[PDB]
């Protein structure tokens, strides 16, 4: 949808950086005829390993996202836990109040 | 029958199903987008190039008085210098001494070489996509061209193909197009009879050739300082001129979703931006009775070594003891993973290997032989090579991107919670039922 196109005359030897995605990118050079790039899914860790793999392999693919589950998960966690103590809690000093 | 299914816009990649009627044995359907193209209906506001000033032969009248009328001629500039004195080769040009008088034209036309270097303004309207399709159905193969506007069928008697309406409209060009030599650029050009000095279409006709030329360049007429009998003027740059020095990239280098721009007539071929419902009409000669079909009395799927990536990264095997040898189709039954393979020919007993591209972390997927399903079951890998030269054939989608042993954890862990939220509730229950 967003065609970032970039133009420049290079003189020279030099050397350019251009960032490809899963849509892909295609680049002209001089008379030469378009070439076409595609970019796969090569993050480097383990979908299926320990957690910490899984981690910083679907962070290099999609940051946000896994930072919005990771940060999820630990409101979930919290959450539970929390209540579940306060829910004992709550029942223990219903239980003692009359023994005290 | 007929079949409603929706296909990706991308040129090449086919597209894959299999047609199932209740009495009948399932067959491939292959949609291939092989071309497109996105005409719009265009215009032609005027063309322009870089104009050509006429200075023609001063006129000299020997002191007596001189006036010009109004012309008809592109950027017609008059005006009149009284007590001049002209000179020639040869002597002085008038026999009156101090009240002669010059009368100066200037005018504007095209220029000699404007039948190449000139510039076409267009105003374009809402553009059609009409698409090359390749449908095999079944062992038959039919090459056709179709409307994308959902009511116009396709360009084939015997098959009667209709694609609907676009997902979204994509239309790369402005509502302002210049077309120079070939090249494509979304410029805001002035209206017809709107002249600007200095800007591009400060000379404008409705074809090269045309008497009716206007211009406003800003073109004026200077007093003749020596004695000659030159005509000085000033007069603003071409504005053809100074739109080719900063006309910045053409649209064939600035157009989202990849697709190229070809003139005669102006169109945007090959553009892959949206989905296409496609209903086909199959004609009944094509389907067989499942009498005629092989059939399957056990299949077994083994996936070895599935890599996921854009090419068919990934190989299964089907172990099968079927009845009679015979031709059927494969699928499989999944948006997250596609066959290469569509009609494989089984015997008595075999195994036949296929293979498949898929988007997803895990081959986890049912593959119909013959129309039995086999449940693929297993996983795969990221793969090595960072870069490859052809799209990815499959789109790629939640709940089939995470694979399992990380949606463990995450089930894990909200089960966890919740068993944690459950425990807590009925410890309250207890006590307050006490
Ligand atoms: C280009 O990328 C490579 C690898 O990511 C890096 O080593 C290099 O420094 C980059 N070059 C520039 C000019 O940023
Ligand atoms: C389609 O396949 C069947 C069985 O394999 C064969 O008999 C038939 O001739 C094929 N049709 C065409 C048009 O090739
Ligand atoms: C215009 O043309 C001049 C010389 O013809 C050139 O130096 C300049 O870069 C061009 N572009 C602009 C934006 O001035």
């Amino acid at each position: 949808l967003r065609a970032d196109a970039t133009a420049e005359w290079i003189t020279g030897t030099t050397s350019r950086n251009f960032s490809v995605g899963r849509e892909g990118l295609e680049y002209v050079w001089g008379n030469h005829e378009p070439v076409r790039v595609w970019a796969q899914e090569s993050a480097p860790g383990d979908p299926h390993g320990w957690p910490h793999e899984i981690i910083i392999h679907y962070y290099h693919r999609h940051p946000v996202y896994t930072v919005i589950v990771l940060c999820g998960v630990a409101l979930a966690i919290l959450v539970g836990t929390a209540s579940s103590a306060a829910c004992i809690s709550k029942a223990r000093r219903d239980c003692l109040t009359p023994y005290a | 029958f007929e079949h409603a299914t929706t296909v990706p816009n991308v040129p090449g990649i086919p597209y894959k199903a299999l047609v199932e009627r209740a009495g009948y044995a399932p067959l491939n359907l292959e949609i291939t987008v092989v071309s497109s193209e996105l005409t719009p209906s265009t215009n032609k506001e005027y063309v322009t190039c870089k104009f050509h000033t006429v200075i023609p032969s001063p006129q000299v009248k020997c002191c007596g008085s001189l006036e010009c009328k109004a012309s008809s001629r592109a950027d017609y500039t008059c005006r009149v210098f009284g007590g001049v004195y002209p000179f020639m080769w040869g002597g002085a040009q008038c026999f009156c001494d101090s009240e002669n008088t010059q009368l100066s034209e200037a005018y504007v036309e095209f220029a000699p070489d404007c039948t190449i270097d000139h510039a076409v303004a267009l105003k374009v309207h809402t553009a059609a996509l009409k698409v090359g399709l390749r449908i095999v159905y079944g062992n038959t193969t039919a090459h056709l061209d179709t409307f994308v506007n959902g009511v116009t069928p396709g360009s084939s008697r015997d098959l009667k193909v209709i694609a609907g309406p676009i997902s979204a409209a994509f239309s790369p060009f402005d509502h302002k197009v210049v077309i120079r030599k070939g090249f494509v650029y979304n410029y805001d050009f002035p209206e017809y009879g709107a002249m600007k000095p200095g800007a591009f279409g400060d000379i404008q006709a409705s074809s090269l050739d045309a008497t009716d030329i206007v211009a406003r360049t800003d073109i004026r007429l200077l007093k003749p300082s020596v004695k000659n009998i030159h005509v000085p003027y000033t007069q603003a740059v071409s504005g053809y001129e100074m739109w080719k020095n900063n006309s910045g990239r053409p649209l064939q280098e600035t157009a989202p979703f990849g697709c190229k721009i070809e003139v005669e007539p102006l169109r945007a071929s090959n553009c892959a931006y949206g989905h296409i419902p496609i209903s086909i009409d199959i004609p009944d000669a094509a389907f067989v009775r499942s009498s005629e079909s092989p059939t399957i009395l056990e299949v077994s799927c083994t996936v070895a070594d599935c890599i996921y990536s854009a090419d068919f990264g990934g190989s299964l095997t089907l172990q099968y003891k079927a009845d009679r040898e015979g031709h059927c189709p494969v699928h499989s039954h999944s948006t997250t993973a596609v066959l290469k393979e569509a009609t494989t020919h089984v015997t008595a007993v075999g195994s036949i290997t296929l293979h498949f591209s898929t988007s997803s972390p895990q081959a986890n997927f049912i593959v119909s032989l013959c129309g039995k399903k086999s449940t693929c079951n297993a996983e795969c890998k990221p793969p090595a090579d960072h870069i490859i030269g052809e799209p990815h054939k499959v789109d790629q989608e939640f709940q089939a991107a995470v694979s399992t042993t990380s949606w463990n954890w995450l089930l894990a862990l909200f089960g966890g919670a919740s068993s944690l939220i459950v425990v807590g509730l009925i410890v309250l229950v207890c006590s307050s039922m006490l």
